[PDB]
């Protein structure tokens, strides 16, 4: 997260690492929805272009997690992955259009002061709050600029775009399966996610009910933080069918 | 889950982050 | 880099 600050303790319990077990390192950011799913982006397990494709048995989960390297004893929690799902339509080849993937665990997690479950939208929430210069919420423990890493979970707010915007930005192939957020050059205000943030959550917290909702996935940008370039989110709602599918099928 | 986004350290206990009035602002319908 | 992660997780 570049031009983000510390979260506070407690901030986003939903918040999860997905962690390399062999060499140990931080693979990506990613969500609990449940006491048995994690929700993260599809290109955090599978990206030819990079030879990344990783399976089960290659990852874990750490959940309540605030600190980037330390072992939070008797805080976080460490899950094996019993399955990953990655949308069947999800596009490595050109755009990372839908960009999602699920992950279930191999055995519940407790909840805790430190660990609890995000909210996923539905059509009104989603059509109320996902609108120009509305702002949600970024989180990770990626890097800290374009080109070094935090010592805690970084946060940062961001106005969503108005896509005309989002795809003057860029000459990739955009889609409604995707937003963009972050400040314009003329409203002074800077931040973004980088690499590392992948897979993490863009949240709202709904004005009607004071839930935090996940609207969007880290998915990609073109650096971090340049002047007139924003960042990408998978579009959380629009692929929900998908998630309840899965969900409902296996779990 | 029927208590999801409500977290244990700030809406379960009716205390607010430092930051989330800037999202509230930004809200405005 | 990260500190040893206890070994049953692995
Ligand atoms: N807001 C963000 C989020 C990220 C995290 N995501 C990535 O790193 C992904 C993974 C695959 C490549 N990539 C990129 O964002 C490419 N730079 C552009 C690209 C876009 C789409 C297809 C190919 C390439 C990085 C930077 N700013
Ligand atoms: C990724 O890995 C699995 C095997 O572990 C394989 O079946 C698949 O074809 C690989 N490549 C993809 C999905 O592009
Ligand atoms: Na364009
Ligand atoms: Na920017």
């Amino acid at each position: 997260i570049v031009e983000g600050s510390d979260a506070e303790i407690g901030m986003s319990p939903w918040q999860v690492m997905l962690f390399r077990k062999s060499p140990q390192e931080l693979l990506c950011g990613a969500s609990l929805i449940s006491d048995r799913w994690v929700l993260t982006a599809a290109h955090c397990l599978l990206y030819p272009p990079w030879d990344k494709n990783f399976t089960e048995n290659d990852l874990l989960v750490r959940i309540g997690k605030h600190s980037r390297t330390r072992y939070e004893r008797n805080i976080e929690k460490i899950s094996m992955l019993e399955k990953i799902y990655i949308h069947p339509r999800y596009n490595w080849r050109e755009n990372l259009d839908r960009d999602i993937a699920l992950m279930k665990l191999k055995k519940p997690v407790a909840f805790s002061d430190y660990i609890h479950p995000v909210c996923l939208p539905d059509r009104e929430t989603a059509a109320s709050l996902l609108q120009a210069g509305y702002k949600g919420r970024v989180t990770g423990w990626g890097n800290l600029k374009e080109t070094g890493q935090p010592s805690v979970l970084q946060v940062v707010n961001l106005p969503i775009v108005e896509r005309p915007v989002c795809k003057d930005s860029t000459r990739i192939r955009i889609t409604d399966n995707m937003f963009c957020a972050g400040y314009k050059p003329d409203e002074g205000k800077r931040g973004d996610a980088c690499e590392g943030d992948s897979g993490g959550p863009f949240v709202m917290k709904s004005p009607f009910n004071n839930r935090w909702y996940q609207m969007g996935i880290v998915s990609w940008g073109e650096g971090c933080d340049r002047d007139g370039k924003y960042g990408f989110y998978t579009h959380v709602f629009r692929l929900k069918k998908w998630i309840q599918k899965v969900i409902d099928q296996f779990g | 889950e029927a208590d999801c986004g409500l977290r244990p350290l700030f809406e379960k206990k009716s205390l607010e982050d430092k930051t989330e009035r800037e999202l509230l602002e930004s809200y405005i319908d | 880099d990260f500190e040893e992660i206890p070994e049953e997780y692995l």
